[PDB]
RNA sequence: ACGGAAGGGCACCACCAGGAGUGGAGCCUGCGGCUUAAUUUGACUCAACACGGGGAAACUCACCAGGUCCAGACACAAUAAGGAUUGACAGAUUGAGAGCUCUUUCUUGAUUUUGUGGGUGGUGGUGCAUGGCCGUUCUUAGUUGGUGGAGUGAUUUGUCUGCUUAAUUGCGAUAACGAACGAGACCUUAACCUACUAAAUAGUGGUGCUAGCAUUUGCUGGUUAUCCACUUCUUAGAGGGACUAUCGGUUUCAAGCCGAUGGAAGUUUGAGGCAAUAACAGGUCUGUGAUGCCCUUAGACGUUCUGGGCCGCACGCGCGCUACACUGACGGAGCCAGCGAGUCUAACCUUGGCCGAGAGGUCUUGGUAAUCUUGUGAAACUCCGUCGUGCUGGGGAUAGAGCAUUGUAAUUAUUGCUCUUCAACGAGGAAUUCCUAGUAAGCGCAAGUCAUCAGCUUGCGUUGAUUACGUCCCUGCCCUUUGUACACACC
């Protein structure tokens, strides 16, 4: 006998977005699959990390420039559920790649 | 320039030879057609490709072309 | 603790990217390549994919038990917040790093040079590769450099299914007289891509009709 | 190499492969002392190991 | 190296325990993690240890990484006079 | 493969037709030269000269004047517990509170010292020994195999007159047929979704609470939850969309190309990423704990420490910046972007409040970030004034005097502010650069660098044209033909 709501956010943050969006739809519809209260995923921004350099290690050459970037695609979905599920949803649900972040409290 | 590759132009006539009763004049249906009747890997190719065919068909219809 | 998500990504990535030096350099006479971190609660799972399994283990489990230890120490976890795991290639034929470090044992295990990629070519080849490419550009035996295109079958060098199925290799062969470049190029048979696009996308296969009897005047049966 | 000795080549390069074939199919079946460290200094930790003495004028 | 017998056996105990040690290449750290000497004393120390043999070295990314081996075992175990089937890193844990 | 033979092409790193310029001036910045203790060095046609991410006050750092230290593994040997070796107070000394060395006399214990062998570091040489990476050829369109045809053979044909394309892209011609690499496909980004899934980290309408002006209902605000609703705008998952579409001119009525209509979009949708075979003694051992060999290794070419130098100034060259004014300068006043970035074992991005003319200071404060800085109220530009063609209030070099910030350090003035001083330049000789649409140009911004320093760079948005829609005249390459006694291939 135990059992409390709690009025929880899980952050989802990677840069592979199909295992991301994988598993951010998989919170949804799992957690929802047993009726719970929910705000769905609410993308941010997919923010870019530009770097741009000289292809040369030395000087010699016309001057051709080259960025690379890197992608990080973030999430989070809020859930409001009994302790049980959301520690067995966090431990679960992993995933190489995705990075999980679990908050509590409304404020 | 907006000359069609061989694998466009290729295509095309492989599938005129062999599936004139379906496909018409009209592109969008043409289209439609590719899918259900060919494995192309993309949106982009497929309508390279069916615009052609379909191209092709208006031709023969005022005559037979070559190939 | 306390980051930056963007400082964050990218300093995971730095972490891997040591992490895959440090291994590749120690577990070279093993058939080293790639890790893969998989972290969790309470742990962190780095995951070895050498060859030879029972040198990276060793006698009744060192050796990992000291390459943990090694990781540990150094990027400073607290023993038992980091695991390791040896685990052996299916098939070390396609991994472009598994047959570059084969060619520096061959070559240095004083073959000659064609007999060395002509081997691993074929072994590659006979591995179920849709192509290969093996170049050896260096210095051997005479005083000026050359180089040598080695390869059979069939690559594609163009546009993102190069990410997609040619792998890449170099390896720096550091010899008496001077050092060789050996790289290395699988391409991986498309077909049996499974988490993927399953084929190139110049692919463009026709479903054969179907021979029909037409005729027969009209009719119509009842159920 | 030249290409003179080609021949010899390409056939000790096929059996080399039919060697490493060899190895990988039969790769498809193939074949305490305690104490310790911080312990012992431990169990030796039973002193009387030393002397200190001194301190005058 | 020239250092007094306490920072060596300090290196070479802990090298004992560990089977494992590792360090920064930067010189005058003056102390480090771990070990309690001169970051200097370490790796010439184990250096020394190496070149007989007893120990591998491995480079990379800008820290040694130190592996005993079987013939330091028993150098060690004779420059710290404990008797065969003392120890290393060579316990298997707990059921860990 | 090459030609200082012929024939074709292709391109704003070619021209046409134009723009906006550089070339002249002041300064900024690189290169040379000169000078110097040293003024570290690489690179010299496109393809060296705001390049080595090279914005050097120490560091960096390689240069110069000097000063310490070994971090000289290991092996043999020698020394040697009657002490092999280590350290030092003060003084002398020195730039120095370096026991460097010296006076002096404790200390230290087998870690060192000495010798040889062998190692080891090195921004020492060699990029003409190599790897790897890069640049160039290349704003290019080239490479190859199966079955067949020719040839004793090396080989050739396929891969070609023509047409077409940005394309060996295709049509067509055809002893070839049918394909593969590369081009295309693909991928990323900017464009279209009142369709889909949603959002107090985005926003809308309604309602409460509430302010001002009107009152007859109205107009314009306030209130990170007082509630209800929505997803048009924003965000990003999944889809959809365009295939040069319909119609018509034009052409071997072929590939195509041109025009109108419709369309978010019809120049490869615009812009990128990727990119075959091959070539160069291109650049880089000064990015690498990549590396061969050579040199060097304790009076070191190792390293560190103090100080200078890379900035040095008769002068040649290159990239730039600011200007010569009135389509302007100033002074009020309006007031509008986008790509970014930000502090853990920390001192990053900074709102607000004060104080200070200013630069700044000071108290707090929000933010690890679609949540705070920030609506980055950016600059051109818009408006009402002042000035009125006069080197003028255009212009802001050079110079003095003061304040203040970064930093251990600011002198050879890091930067920022005030006052003053107020040059040359009145549109630039021969020459030469870049460019065809949200482009050119003008205009700021963030990011890299970064303690402090952008006259640089990489991206970004803002305002927004004129003139081509051509050609082979110039120059550059490509192709074919052709000659060759070249093949290490005209160096
Ligand atoms: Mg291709
Ligand atoms: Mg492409
Ligand atoms: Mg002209
Ligand atoms: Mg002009
Ligand atoms: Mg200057
Ligand atoms: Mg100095
Ligand atoms: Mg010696
Ligand atoms: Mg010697
Ligand atoms: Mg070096
Ligand atoms: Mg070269
Ligand atoms: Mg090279
Ligand atoms: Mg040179
Ligand atoms: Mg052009
Ligand atoms: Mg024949
Ligand atoms: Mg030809
Ligand atoms: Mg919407
Ligand atoms: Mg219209
Ligand atoms: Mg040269
Ligand atoms: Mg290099
Ligand atoms: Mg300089
Ligand atoms: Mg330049
Ligand atoms: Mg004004
Ligand atoms: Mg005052
Ligand atoms: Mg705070
Ligand atoms: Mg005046
Ligand atoms: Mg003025
Ligand atoms: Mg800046
Ligand atoms: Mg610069
Ligand atoms: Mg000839």
């Amino acid at each position: 006998q135990q059992q409390q709501i709690i009025k929880i956010r899980i952050t989802l943050t990677s840069t592979k977005v199909k295992q991301l969006e994988n598993v951010s739809s998989n919170i949804v519809k799992n957690a929802e699959q047993h009726n719970l209260v929910k705000k769905g995923p609410v993308r941010l921004p997919t923010k870019v990390l530009k770097i741009s350099t000289r292809k040369t290690p030395n000087g010699e050459g016309s001057k051709t420039w080259e960025t690379y970037e890197m992608r990080i695609h973030k999430r989070y979905i809020d859930l409001e559920a009994p302790v049980q599920i959301v520690k067995r949803i966090t431990q679960i649900t992993i995933e190489p790649g995705v990075d999980v972040e679990v908050v509590v409290a409304s404020n | 320039g907006r000359v069609r590759t061989k694998t466009v132009k290729r295509a095309s006539k492989a599938l005129i030879e062999r599936y004139y009763p379906k496909l018409t004049l009209d592109f969008q249906t043409n289209k439609r057609l590719c899918d259900e009747i060919a494995t192309i890997q993309s949106k982009r190719l497929r309508n390279k490709i069916a615009g052609y065919t379909t191209h092709l068909m208006k031709r023969i219809q005022k005559g037979p072309v070559r190939g | 603790a306390l980051i930056s998500k963007k400082r964050k990504l990218v300093a995971d990535g730095v972490f891997y990217a040591e992490l895959n030096e440090f291994f590749t350099r120690e577990l070279a006479e093993e058939g080293y390549s790639g890790v893969e971190v998989r972290v969790t609660p309470t742990k962190t799972e780095v995951i070895i994919r050498a060859t030879r399994t029972q040198d990276v283990l060793g006698e009744n489990g060192r050796r990992i038990n000291e390459l943990t230890l090694l990781v540990q120490k150094r990027f400073k976890y607290a023993p038992g917040t980091i695991v390791l795991y040896a685990e052996r290639v299916q098939d070390r034929g396609l991994s472009a790093v598994a047959q570059a470090e084969s060619m520096k044992f061959k070559l240095l295990n004083g073959l000659a040079i064609r007999r060395a990629a002509y081997g691993v070519v074929r072994y590659v080849m006979e591995s179920g590769a849709k192509g290969c490419e093996v170049v050896v550009s260096g210095k051997l035996r005479a005083a000026r450099a050359k180089a040598m295109k080695f390869a059979d079958g069939f690559l594609i060098h163009s546009g993102q299914p190069v990410n997609d199925f040619i792998d890449t290799a170099t390896r720096h062969v550091l010899m008496r007289q001077g050092v060789l470049g050996i790289k290395v190029k699988i391409m991986r048979d498309p077909a049996k891509s499974r988490t993927g696009p399953k084929a190139l996308p110049d692919a463009v296969t026709i479903i054969e009709p179907k021979e029909e009897e037409p005729i027969l005047a009209p009719s119509v049966k009842d159920y | 190499g030249d290409d003179k000795k080609e021949l010899s080549a390409e056939k000790e390069a096929q059996a080399d492969a039919a060697a490493e074939i060899a190895e990988d199919a039969a790769e498809a079946e193939d074949a305490l002392q305690d104490y310790l460290n911080q312990q012992a200094n431990n169990q030796f930790n039973k002193v009387p190991e030393a002397k200190k003495v001194e301190l005058d004028a | 190296m020239l250092m007094p017998k306490e920072d060596r056996n300090k290196i070479h105990q802990y090298l004992f325990q560990e089977g494992v040690v590792v360090a920064k290449k930067d010189f005058n750290q003056a102390k480090h993690e771990e070990i309690d000497t001169k970051n200097l004393y370490v790796i010439k120390a184990l250096q020394s240890l190496t070149s007989k043999g007893y120990v591998k070295t491995q480079f990379s990314w800008q820290y040694y990484y130190y592996t005993l081996t079987e013939e330091g075992v028993e150098y060690l175990r004779e420059y710290l006079n404990l008797p065969e089937h003392i120890v290393p890193a060579t316990y298997i844990q707990e059921r860990n």
